[PDB]
């Protein structure tokens, strides 16, 4: 099922994000620690579901 | 005087090569990229035909992205 | 390739007819148009090779080498500055024509579709290195280093040449193809055993092998920087390709007399190893690098497997471009300090502060880092010597273990711990130093990408 | 333009120069046009050549 | 023309290229072969792969 | 440029001119001043020293340099490139060496002894086997769906 | 799609589930989310793109050959003849190797859709797998890294010789 | 071993045996109070026969207590996580950039920071101005053919600065 | 992690901490007062002092250091020199 794949994809290709982010910047995020804290909060908030379908 | 100077070593010539190195990488980035996308949205690759008969094909056309 | 041929002749008289100030930037421009211009070879289809009259023939075992040359072109002459920038207009324009030749003589001998041009172009390429290294060999006996240099290449390889004419008079001319088609086995006589000797000597000597590897140091810590990056990269993947078009003959006697070679190649690694741990004298410890490097090759080259042979190519590419690399930054370093030796450059960590990445990137890519092309080529001479003798994985193992330790060791060593506060003339990383970083990675993790370019013949 | 500078002309037309030879080259080793046997078909149905 | 025309031009050039070693080629081929070798009954990859019937041994 | 009489040819004789010369070329006390002796092995007319000499030269003396422990004029110790600190760290030990080599291999021995005796003494609980249905596994073993019974049943107690 | 003659698929399964619940469904909730945001739009994006396409089109084929003799009907130096041969021979080896591929990506799905299950219905595909594979090990294996092709021939005459005479004193 | 002197002293070996002796009975004697009690009688030890006159009958009885004092030390002692071998030991030494740089900026970082750039100009020409007359003086002059020590006076001839004031005085501030 | 540190809040410090020492009084207690010279107590007790006071601050003065400061105001001198307190 799709949903499953995909959500498990998310949660690797949502955490290359940030370092591309900055090579790709030339600004500075002062909050570039509050930046990788809703991305991590992201990840396991996407994290937390396909494994409560999994062993549903 | 709660503040003090802190003695950076420099800045100005780093931060100037990784300047001219993301624009002159991206100078050729954004219109490569963007074109490519242009191609698979408007030409796209091919069909997934058989060679018909009293055919000669040529050495190109065997292949499925058009840009190969 | 006479199209990518006669470009490299027609790109030596412009530096001659040039202006003043301006035969930089002509040398850069028009060398980067051939680089394209000969990437635009790569259509190696499928069964056979490509060929072209008599003279010229493409594996896929020639054509990474040939674009990986034309990519040091800009690179070995944008690296040759700052030293003799202030020498004269005509010694520099020499200069610049003298590389060029080289450069000349090396497309010839890795598109040598026969055996005898290919000895000629071989010490083709030995003569004008010669003259670059003892021109402005920098230090005190560079005199020893080219006369070692210059005897070692010509005494190991030129028996090759009575073997090839041997060849030639025995069975017809020396095309690669021919010799694909009409060889017969040689057997275990002893002029068969003098023959493989002969041959394998002279390449032996050209990788170098540890018995005659006094012959690489000097001709690294007493050359200049177009030189070494030349010398290292394309003369010892050279030796190596050489190696890997002859040994298409000659079957069953190296079954016989290969013990030796590989006996000496693997311990003699560890010794290098060994010798590259506690040195000082910051340039020397990447040529015995290459030294253990090249041992791991030769061992590839004889053991005479598919993934032996797409593995070895893989570290011949990859080991030309981390070691010219390495190279570039230590001409970097002692263009700050005009040392060469160890202990007087350290820290340097807020000094020069983007300097340490590329340090840092380059001892990764000498780590093997394992998505690097350097871990793909020594993993798979790893499985493949395993299938040969299922008990060398410790040789192989603890030469893998030594080898990130010195590499990471030459790392912290020299930048990294504490500015010895009387140096007061580092200056922060020029443009240009940094541009030749960026001229070394990309393209090598561009290839890390996309690997199935530089695989063997056996793909 | 280019008699102000007539630099950065020599390799270009030199390559194309070394292409004309290659072609050439390939006139004058003109032999087996179709005599293959596993390429091997019938000149038709355009013009009287098979590669050039 | 170091970094922006050769760079990355090079890059979009080889990462995809034409069928090198005939490969997705070769991946067609093996497919309708296996569909061959399948709908016919015979066993697939035989061996003695030149003709059995073609050869000569010289005895004792 | 440099001095061609400040390098270091031959060995130590002639022992009044050539230690006189060498102990004012390379600045160390006179009779102190050694060579190794002529041994062959290479090494010169090079001086040796006490060979620690990180973990001793505390750094409250205060010299100039931070963390090589050297001040610029100094024999610079033919085997320093063993002895750095992050390398070979030669504090003076907090027991013994012999005691330390002798307790750590004996402990080591001990130790495997008592792993013999337990690999040759295993323990189990009062436990027979399990009760597999068709003849211990079949089927979920290597297989043979058409072959190979071997009729063998379980009982009970 | 594919060719399910060359990739074969078994019978889907699927279970229905049974609450027996008063939570009420959180995953249902959740799935009919998921579809009734993502599964539309990107819907959408396919049917434009085909449509766009579908202005006009391209044609690739697949390489299909002759059939050159034989290689033993060559002689001793017959380059003409030989090069024809290997050729073809070579384009054998190639095509083998992908076949060898598909029966390993067969034997990686046969574990993936049993799950733990292993001893049963993999019979069939992992001996199938040991067969062709004992095939290759005897045909393409001990030959080393330069073939040509006359080496796989006096392999060839290497094992069927070596085979008839112990057969012949076995018989 | 010593910037004044060679000879350390009978009293100097004896005061860094006293320190090295009571730090090693803070790190084998916590919570402290059994510590002062400790403490109490180690300089009561020393009071046994602080009354000596002598000086062999001192130094060997010292050479017995360096052997009872390495008899009874301990492995890892409370060193300071500030000095060397402890905790930190140039911990921030992440930004210790040493003050001759700052040279080599760019001129817009050198707009940035106007004033305090002017004021490294003046003392650096307070260096340059200051160098020849009474440095190079009192180096010519009171330097005598073996100097002996590793201790310069200063100038208290007349007027300005002791000399080699520079690497002494602008060191880092030892805090990022 | 940088607390507010003055020369005449350190200064009042050490003497605090002098002060509470037993056997010197309270009475005779000067910034300038010599603790070998005109203060008559013991070198030994002065090095009780100089290990009390590297422990208060925390870190130690070294051996060398050990020797030669006999008044507060070089104690206050080379506290300022190790932690490097002005403005
Ligand atoms: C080292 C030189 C190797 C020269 C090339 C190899 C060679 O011909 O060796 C055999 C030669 C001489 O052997 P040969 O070439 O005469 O061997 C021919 C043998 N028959 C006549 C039976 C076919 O010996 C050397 O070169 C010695 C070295
Ligand atoms: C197995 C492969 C073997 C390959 C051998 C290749 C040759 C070996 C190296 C030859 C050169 C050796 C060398 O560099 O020796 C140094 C020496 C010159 O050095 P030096 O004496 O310091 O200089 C005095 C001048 N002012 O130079 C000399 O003394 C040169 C002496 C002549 C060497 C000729 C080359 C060898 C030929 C052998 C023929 C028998
Ligand atoms: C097998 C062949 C292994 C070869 C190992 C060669 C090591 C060469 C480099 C040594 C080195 O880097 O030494 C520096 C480091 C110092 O560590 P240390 O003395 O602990 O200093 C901190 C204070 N405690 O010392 C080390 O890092 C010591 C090396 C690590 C331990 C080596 C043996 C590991 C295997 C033990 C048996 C299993």
């Amino acid at each position: 099922m799709n949903l499953f794949s995909s959500l498990t994809l998310v949660t690797l290709i949502l955490l290359t994000m940030p370092i591309a982010a900055i090579n790709f910047n030339t600004h500075k995020f002062t909050n570039y620690p509050l930046y990788v804290k809703t991305t991590i909060s992201c990840a396991f908030i996407t994290s937390m579901i396909p494994t409560m379908m999994f062993i549903h | 005087g709660k503040r003090l100077f802190i003695i950076k070593p420099s800045g100005f010539y780093d931060k100037r090569f990784l300047k001219l190195l993301r624009f002159y990488i991206l100078l050729t980035g954004i219109p490569v990229v963007i074109g490519i996308t242009l191609i698979n949205v408007f030409i796209g690759e091919a069909e997934l035909a058989e060679i018909p008969e009293g055919y000669v094909p040529e050495h190109w056309e065997y292949f499925k992205h058009p840009i190969s | 390739m006479l199209k990518y041929i006669i470009p490299t002749m027609m790109l030596m008289p412009l530096t001659w007819l040039s202006k003043n100030s301006m035969i930089w930037i002509n040398t850069t421009l028009h060398s980067l148009l051939i680089s394209l211009t000969s990437l635009l070879l790569l259509n190696q289809f499928g069964d056979n090779s490509l060929n072209f009259s008599l003279t010229f023939f493409s594996d896929s075992l020639s054509t990474p080498l040939l674009i990986l040359t034309m990519w040091l072109l800009p690179l070995m002459l944008m690296a040759s500055q700052h030293h003799l920038s202030k020498e004269n207009l005509a010694r520099k324009k020499l200069f610049i024509s003298m590389l060029i030749l080289l450069q000349l003589f090396l497309i010839m001998t890795f598109t040598a579709t026969e055996l005898i041009f290919f000895y000629i172009m071989f010490e083709a390429t030995l003569v004008p290195t010669l003259i670059i290294i003892t021109r402005w060999g920098n230090q005190t006996e560079r005199l020893n280093a080219g006369l070692y240099f210059l005897f070692y290449t010509l005494a190991g390889s030129l028996p090759l040449l009575v073997a090839l004419i041997y060849i030639q008079n025995t069975m017809g001319s020396l095309n690669f193809l021919i010799l694909q088609y009409w060889v017969q086995p040689m057997p275990n006589s002893w002029s068969n055993t003098f023959m493989w000797l002969a041959c394998m000597m002279a390449f032996m000597v050209k990788m170098p092998l540890y018995g005659l590897h006094l012959w690489l140091p000097k001709a690294h810590v007493e050359a200049p920087i177009a030189g070494s990056m030349v010398l290292a990269a394309i003369l010892l993947k050279l030796g190596g390709y050489g190696m890997m078009r002859i040994t298409l003959l000659l079957n069953p006697i190296t079954d016989f007399m290969a013990y030796p070679f590989i006996m000496l190649s693997l311990w003699g690694m560890i010794m290098t190893s060994s010798i590259c741990l506690r040195q000082t004298d910051l340039k020397s410890l990447i040529a015995y690098s290459s030294v253990s490097h090249m041992a791991l090759v030769i061992v590839a080259i004889l053991i005479q497997t598919p993934w032996s042979y797409m593995g070895a190519t893989a570290l011949m590419i990859a080991h030309g471009l981390t070691s010219s690399m390495l190279f570039c930054l230590a001409n970097s370093n002692y263009e700050r300090v005009h040392s060469r030796t160890m202990i007087l450059a350290r820290g340097l960590q807020t000094l020069l502060p983007l300097m340490a990445a590329w340090w840092l990137l380059a001892s990764l890519t000498n780590l093997a880092l394992p998505p690097s092309i350097n871990l793909i080529g020594e993993l798979f001479v790893v499985m493949s010597t395993f299938s040969w003798s299922n008990i060398t994985i410790i040789l192989m193992g603890l030469n893998m273990v030594i080898t990130a330790l010195y590499s990471l060791y030459m790392l912290i060593t020299t930048q990294r711990g504490k500015h010895t506060h009387h140096i007061n003339n580092i200056l922060p990383s020029f443009t240009r130093e940094n541009a030749l970083m960026s001229l070394h990675m990309l393209p090598l993790l561009l290839l890390s990408l996309n690997p199935k370019i530089i695989l063997g013949p056996l793909y | 333009v280019v008699r102000d500078h007539w630099i950065h002309v020599l390799v270009p037309v030199g390559f194309v120069f070394g292409y004309y030879l290659d072609r050439k080259n390939d006139e004058k080793l003109a032999a087996f046009r179709n005599k293959s046997l596993l390429y091997k078909r019938e000149l038709k149905p355009n013009e009287e050549v098979t590669w050039k | 023309f170091g970094f922006s025309i050769v760079l990355v031009l090079g890059s979009t050039f080889v990462a995809y290229l034409p069928d090198y070693r005939m490969q997705e080629w070769a991946r067609r081929e093996a497919e309708r072969l296996v569909k061959y070798r399948e709908a016919h009954g015979l066993p697939l990859m035989e061996s003695n792969c030149f003709d059995p019937s073609k050869i000569q041994l010289p005895e004792d | 440029s440099h001095i061609t009489k400040d390098m270091l040819p031959g060995p130590y004789p002639k022992t009044p001119e050539e230690r006189a010369a060498a102990a004012k070329k390379y600045n160390m006390r006179v009779e102190d001043y050694e060579p190794y002796p002529d041994d062959g092995m290479g090494y010169g007319d090079y001086p040796k020293l006490p060979d620690r000499s990180q973990q001793e030269r505390d750094p409250w003396y205060d010299w100039d340099h931070p963390d090589l422990r050297l001040n610029w004029g100094e024999p610079m110790h033919w085997d320093l490139d063993m002895y750095i600190r992050n390398r070979v760290d030669t504090s003076p030990t907090p027991v013994n060496w012999n005691l330390m080599c002798k307790h750590l291999f004996g402990f080591v021995a001990f130790m495997l002894f008592m792993f013999w005796v337990g690999e040759t003494y295993p323990t189990y609980q009062p436990v027979g086997p399990k009760q597999y249905p068709y003849n211990n596994l079949y089927l979920e073993r290597g297989g043979d769906p058409n072959k190979e019974p071997e009729p063998v049943v379980h009982y009970e107690i | 799609s594919w060719d399910k003659d060359v990739y074969p698929e078994p019978p889907r399964r699927t279970p229905a589930p049974s609450p027996q619940t008063s939570l009420p469904n959180p995953i249902t909730y959740l799935t009919k989310a998921f579809d009734l945001l993502v599964d539309r739009p990107v819907t959408l994006v396919r049917e434009f793109i085909e449509r766009q396409h579908a202005k006009n089109k391209y044609y690739y084929y697949h390489r299909e050959f002759r059939r050159v003799p034989d290689i033993t009907e060559c002689h001793e130096k017959d380059v003409l003849c030989m090069f024809e041969a290997e050729m073809q021979w070579k384009r054998d080896y190639k095509v083998d190797q992908e076949i060898v591929n598909i029966i390993q990506e067969r034997l990686k799905a046969c574990q993936q859709r049993e799950g733990e299950s292993h001893r049963q219905n993999c019979a069939k595909e992992l001996q199938q797998f040991t067969q062709v594979v004992k095939a290759y090990q005897d045909r393409y294996h001990d030959l080393g890294a330069h073939y040509s092709a006359r080496k796989c021939l006096a392999k060839q005459k290497q094992r069927m010789l070596a085979e008839r005479k112990a057969t012949k004193e076995a018989a | 071993f010593l910037p004044s002197a060679a000879y350390l002293t009978h009293q100097q070996k004896v005061l860094q045996l006293y320190k090295r002796a009571l730090r090693h009975l803070e790190s084998r004697c916590v919570h402290r109070d059994k510590y002062r009690y400790f403490a109490c009688l180690l300089r009561a030890r020393f009071d046994e026969h602080k009354n000596e006159k002598d000086m062999v009958k001192a130094t060997q009885l010292l050479r017995e207590a360096e052997k009872e004092f390495w008899h009874g030390q301990h492995p890892q002692p409370y060193i300071f996580p500030e000095s060397p071998g402890g905790t930190s030991y140039e911990r921030y030494e992440c930004y210790k950039v040493p003050e001759w740089c700052l040279d080599d900026w760019h001129p817009s970082e050198k707009a940035m920071y106007p004033d305090y750039f002017a004021k490294r100009e003046q003392w650096k020409k307070l260096r340059r101005e200051s160098w020849e007359r009474e440095v190079k003086q009192l180096q010519e002059e009171t330097p005598v053919g073996g100097p002996r020590t590793e201790a310069l006076p200063p100038a208290r001839k007349q007027g300005d600065l002791p000399p080699l004031w520079w690497h002494i005085v602008t060191r880092p501030r030892e805090r990022p | 992690d940088a607390p507010p540190l003055t020369l005449e809040g350190i200064k009042d410090r050490v003497l605090y901490v002098l002060k509470l020492y037993d056997k010197i009084d309270p009475e005779k207690l000067s910034v300038n007062s010599h603790f070998m010279k005109d203060l008559g107590l013991d070198s030994l007790d002065q090095v009780e002092i100089i290990m009390a006071m590297e422990d208060e601050f925390g870190f130690e003065i070294p051996d060398i250091d050990a020797e030669k400061l006999m008044c507060p105001q070089e104690i206050v001198d080379y506290i300022a020199d190790k932690k490097d307190v002005y403005e």
